[PDB]
């Protein structure tokens, strides 16, 4: 259980980092129209982002949907999801 | 109880391992026959890091020697410390790889890897609380590179949560001894970048420079280079064996030195180094050790730090010394050379102190840098690799052993991506858009 | 057990084998009877190295060699010579005529009905070995037997064993001097088999060795014994990496892995640096740099060709004696800065280095001086094409008029084979002209986002 949770969390962190960098690079040139080299996008830090390299980057469009829970008892879940949904 | 399993593959790995066991046995006062005759009582306190106990109050190292040619094993056994090793850990075959990475990885090594893994697992199961592994090999060679990478892959498959170090001797531009260095180096780095927690960059050019210009040796040989390397390896894991004011485990070094998973290539160094007759002319103090550690010529990697920025550095001092001097010196080094340290880390100097120095010295220090300049090394290999891969200079010798042209391309792309990743944190600002 | 099997075919091959086995018997302390008092005095050791000598129960040592020839006289000399009791009595010498400088006679007519006995004894020897490395075949181009039986034997060896290396040493005919009128025919027809079935063929020329003997040793009247001793020294330097300890060993697989870029290019030149008389051994340092520089000089090459007219594609140095690595590194760095020596742009590394502790020995009654250091240089270059090209011209001058052709066809050959062989040689020359050409250009570009 600990190994699975740790690897899942690492994959999520890497995915969030790459999507944030991609979104920043998307926003920058879109308004500035400049070509600040090609940045560096850490695709290789995880197999998940590595396999999805073509879909994430280049010309593409992406959208993440996040579910919430209305129960008060599950507060620690909902807020946590928000902290991941705020990313990028 | 932290315990380390040592593996040594190939000629270079076996020679460095023999010298390393000589050094460690001297430090712990172990006779060549395996008995103990030391004086200080603290030598047996943590002797189980490297040695198993044997019934006659003897000690046997955890070394595991591997080679596809039996000559190096015969040389090691017929030596000053040959009898110390267990006879069952000498795993070897015949018809060596012959400088062919494919033979070492796919054809020949695939049959001996099972026996090597059996011995490694046997040593692992008897360890009270295993910490990690060590490997010594040469990337530019035959059996060493391929079998080391294969063993690293297998072990990381079996023991994912354990530390894995690697003291790898990488090729040099000027001092080249084999004509197929670039292919072997590329295909080895392609595996090391993925399946290793820490890698130490060593090359014979820097060690020859140290011998010529610091020790002033007229005719250095491989023994002296192995001596310097062994001093470094003994320095790295000192805090596991002896007490200290501020301890530093291997995992502490990994955590503090590695900001991102793929940047774990380090530049080692050792101080003090003096040329015999000059010894009386220079005092031994913490400022002198700090000055020698950060000197550009003391690095054992042939990469000038001045062409890049230090992502991190770690220093492990050995000897009775004041903490104020160490902290003040590291802060001063950070402040004065402000342009050679990355800006977005507030303090990138790890410090550790151990009370017990080496046998014949009052103080010593080991230095482990992590700087962007290492990319230069990889770039040089790439600068050669394509120059041979474009025309397929010696490619058939590989493709006759099961391999494929695509795999070379993946190795090249992975090394190029690593070089770019190191290169991004290398310019001294990012303001313009 | 790094075992190697030696094959000597033809007169030149068997004389080279005589000088050879003299050198190794001197090296290992084995008396010419086949015994070795060194172990008897000391009480035990590995001086009976398994590489060449198989040890029987009684203590005798039998060489791992097979002698083959069609002329009984040349082997009747060694069956009644000093080393008569060293060799096994089975010498496989056909009590019949000789090939008479004709490929067809030595391949189709008389090359048969002896080859089975040969292959049977190679089977027996190979069964006796453990971890056999390869074959060292000695013969001579131009000659009838040395071409025909070598071709048939190599074809059969490739068919049966296959994956075992088959190194070849041969006597290429000289540019000007020659000892037979049909040398170009036999050379141009055996080039077809030496290209496919061999793995690394070394060529040495009699005129070149005569020039080295005249210049460096001051022997104004040399014979074949001196040439054979030099070739034996070269072969000993090649093989010493797997008999004695050394700082950097170079097995027979590293040879081919480092000297052969493509399969059809395995024709490297060989040179031996510290060739010098006893009188001139003094007044000189004979350091590592001197011998390394002398290895590269055109005058010291063992084949009549100028390396300056080609390019160095691969290089392998094998040092013997009191040599340390840093001198070799210094010499290599010094050579790399010379403009006269050109390396192909697609081989940035270039050099293979091997070091051995055992120094070279001195043969009693010889001419080479005792030296502490030595080096043997094996260089794969494009200049060797010239050494072929001249011979091709001679072939044309003989084939336009179909001279001496009826002799070949009478024994079971057809005319077209000649043409076929010629075409093969032409193709080989084209390959040697295509590999040495520089790369096209950068041939690929990238833009740094110029907008
Ligand atoms: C007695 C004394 O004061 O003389 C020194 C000495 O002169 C110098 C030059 C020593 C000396 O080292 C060398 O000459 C040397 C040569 C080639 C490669 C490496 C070293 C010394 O040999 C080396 C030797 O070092 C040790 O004993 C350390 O414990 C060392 N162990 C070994 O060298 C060793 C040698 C053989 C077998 C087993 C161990 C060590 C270093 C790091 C970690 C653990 C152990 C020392 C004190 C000296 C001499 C004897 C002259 C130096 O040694 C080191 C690496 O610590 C080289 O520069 C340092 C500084 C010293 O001043
Ligand atoms: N270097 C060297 N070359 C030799 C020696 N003996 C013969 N040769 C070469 O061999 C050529 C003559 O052909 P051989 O090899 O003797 O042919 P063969 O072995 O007698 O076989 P047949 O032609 O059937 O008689 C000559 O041109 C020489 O150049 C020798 O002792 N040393
Ligand atoms: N430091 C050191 N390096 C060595 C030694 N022997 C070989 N090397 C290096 O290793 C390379 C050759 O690789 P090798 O050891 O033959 O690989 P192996 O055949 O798999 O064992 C050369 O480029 C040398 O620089 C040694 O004794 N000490
Ligand atoms: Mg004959």
């Amino acid at each position: 259980r600990l190994k699975e949770g740790a690897n899942i969390n690492k994959s999520l962190t890497t995915l969030g980092k790459v999507i944030s960098a991609l979104a920043e690079m998307d926003s920058g040139p879109n308004k500035n129209k400049k070509k600040k080299k090609t940045d560096f996008i850490p695709y290789r830090d995880s197999v998940l982002t590595w396999l999805l390299r073509e879909n994430l980057g280049g010309n593409s469009r992406t959208a993440m949907v996040a579910a919430l829970s209305p129960a008060d008892i599950n507060y620690d879940e909902t807020l946590s999801t928000l902290r991941y949904a705020d990313r990028a | 109880m932290r315990e380390i399993v040592h593996i040594q593959a190939g000629q270079c790995g076996n020679q460095i391992g023999a010298k390393f066991w000589e050094v460690i046995s001297d430090e712990h006062g172990i006779d060549p026959t395996g008995s103990y005759h030391g004086d200080s009582d603290l030598q047996l306190e943590r002797i189980n890091v490297y040695y198993n106990e044997a019934t006659g109050n003897k000690y046997v190292p955890r070394a595991i020697l591997v080679d596809l040619e039996p000559g190096t094993m015969d040389s090691v056994r017929s030596g000053p410390f040959g009898q110390i090793f267990r006879p069952d850990n000498f795993v070897f075959g015949q018809s060596g790889a012959g400088n062919n990475w494919a033979k070492g990885h796919y054809t020949e090594g695939a049959e001996l890897v099972d026996s090597v893994l059996d011995v490694v697992r046997k040593e692992s199961e008897s360890c009270d609380c295993l910490q990690g592994f060590q490997l010594t090999h040469s990337l530019g060679g035959g059996t060493g590179s391929g079998m080391g990478t294969l063993l690293i892959s297998k072990i990381r498959e079996e023991y994912p949560d354990r530390i894995m170090n690697t003291f790898s001797v990488m090729p040099s531009p000027k001092v080249s001894d084999t004509v197929v260095e670039p292919y072997n180096a590329t295909l080895s780095v392609h595996q090391l970048v993925e399946n290793t927690d820490e890698t130490y960059c060593i090359d014979n050019e820097a060690l020859y420079d140290i011998c010529f210009r610091t020790l002033k040796l007229t005719t250095p040989t491989y023994g002296d280079l192995n001596h310097l390397v062994s001093a470094t390896m003994s320095g790295v894991t000192t805090c596991l064996r002896f007490p200290g004011q501020l301890n530093a485990d291997l995992r502490k070094l990994a955590v503090n030195m590695v900001p991102f998973p793929r940047l774990h290539f380090f530049m080692p160094g050792f101080a003090p180094l003096t040329s015999r007759g000059s010894q009386q002319y220079r005092a031994l103090t913490v400022p002198e050790l700090t000055q020698q550690m950060f000197d550009s010529k003391n690095m054992m990697a042939a990469c000038d730090p001045r062409h890049g920025r230090y992502l991190t550095v770690a220093a492990i001092f050995r000897g009775r010394m004041s903490m104020k001097e160490v902290d003040e010196q590291m802060l001063n080094v950070q402040n004065k050379n402000s342009s050679y340290f990355v800006e977005w880390i507030p303090n990138n100097v790890k410090t550790a102190v151990c009370d017990i120095p080496p046998r014949g010295l009052k103080m010593s220090a080991t230095f482990i840098g992590n700087s962007t300049a290492i990319q230069e090394l990889f770039k040089r290999i790439s600068e050669q690799f394509t120059a041979m891969f474009r025309r397929k200079a010696f490619l058939h010798w590989y493709t006759g052993e099961g391999m494929d042209e695509m795999e070379f391309t993946e190795a090249e792309s992975n090394m190029n991506d690593l070089v770019s990743e190191y290169q991004q944190y290398q310019d001294a600002t990012a303001d313009e858009q | 057990m790094r075992e190697c099997i030696s094959i000597h075919v033809g007169q030149a091959g068997v004389q080279i084998g005589n000088a050879c086995w003299e050198l190794y018997c001197l090296e290992h302390g084995i008396q010419p009877d086949g015994q070795m008092p060194s172990d008897k005095t000391i009480g035990g050791g590995d001086d009976s190295f398994n590489t060449f000598f198989s040890e029987t129960g009684a203590g005798k040592h039998v060489p791992r060699a097979v002698f083959v020839d069609l002329e009984p006289t040349v082997i009747d000399e060694v069956r009644t010579g000093t080393y008569r009791q060293l060799f096994h009595p089975e010498q496989l010498i056909t009590g019949k005529e000789d090939a008479a400088n004709n490929y067809a006679r030595g391949h189709y007519t008389i090359g048969k009905e002896i080859i089975d006995l040969v292959l049977d004894r190679i089977r027996k020897l190979a069964d006796q070995c453990t971890g056999l490395q390869g074959f060292l075949v000695f013969h001579s181009f131009g000659g009838g037997t040395g071409s025909g039986f070598t071709s048939l034997l190599m074809e059969r060896l490739s068919v049966d064993y296959g994956k075992k290396s088959k190194l070849e040493f041969s006597i290429y005919p000289a540019p000007q001097v020659s000892t037979a009128v049909v040398e170009p025919y036999n050379s141009i027809l055996t080039t077809h088999t030496t290209l496919e079935h061999s793995d690394c063929a070394f060529m040495v020329d009699n005129e070149a060795i005569y020039d080295i003997c005249r210049r460096n040793l001051d022997i104004e009247r040399p014979t074949y014994t001196n040439l054979n001793r030099l070739i034996s020294q070269i072969v000993s330097s090649i093989t010493a990496s797997l008999r004695f300890d050394g700082a950097l060993n170079v097995d027979l697989t590293e040879f081919q892995t480092n000297l052969v870029p493509y399969p059809r290019i395995h024709f490297p030149l060989a040179t031996y640096a510290p060739v010098i008389s006893a009188e001139k051994a003094y007044h000189e340092q004979l350091s590592v740099a001197e011998i390394t520089n002398a290895c590269f000089e055109p005058a010291n090459q063992m084949v009549k060709c100028d390396p300056r007219h080609g390019k160095y594609m691969a290089c392998c140095l094998l040092y013997r004696g009191d040599v340390v690595p840093k001198d070799v590194n210094a010499a290599i760095a010094t050579i790399k800065t010379k403009r006269s020596i050109q390396f192909v742009d697609w081989c940035p590394t270039g050099f293979k280095v091997g070091i051995n502790y055992q120094p070279p020995t001195v043969v009693p009654g010889g001419d080479l001086a005792k030296v502490q250091r030595a080096v043997c240089m094996l260089s794969n270059t494009t200049a060797i094409a010239e050494a072929w090209a001249r011979l091709d011209h001679k072939f044309d001058l003989m084939y336009a008029k179909r001279a001496f052709v009826h002799w070949y066809v009478g024994e079971g050959m057809e005319e077209g084979e000649f043409s076929e062989a010629r075409e093969d040689m032409a193709a080989l020359e084209k390959d040697y002209e295509e590999v040495g050409v520089d790369s096209v250009e950068g041939e690929g570009e990238e833009e740094g986002e110029e907008y």
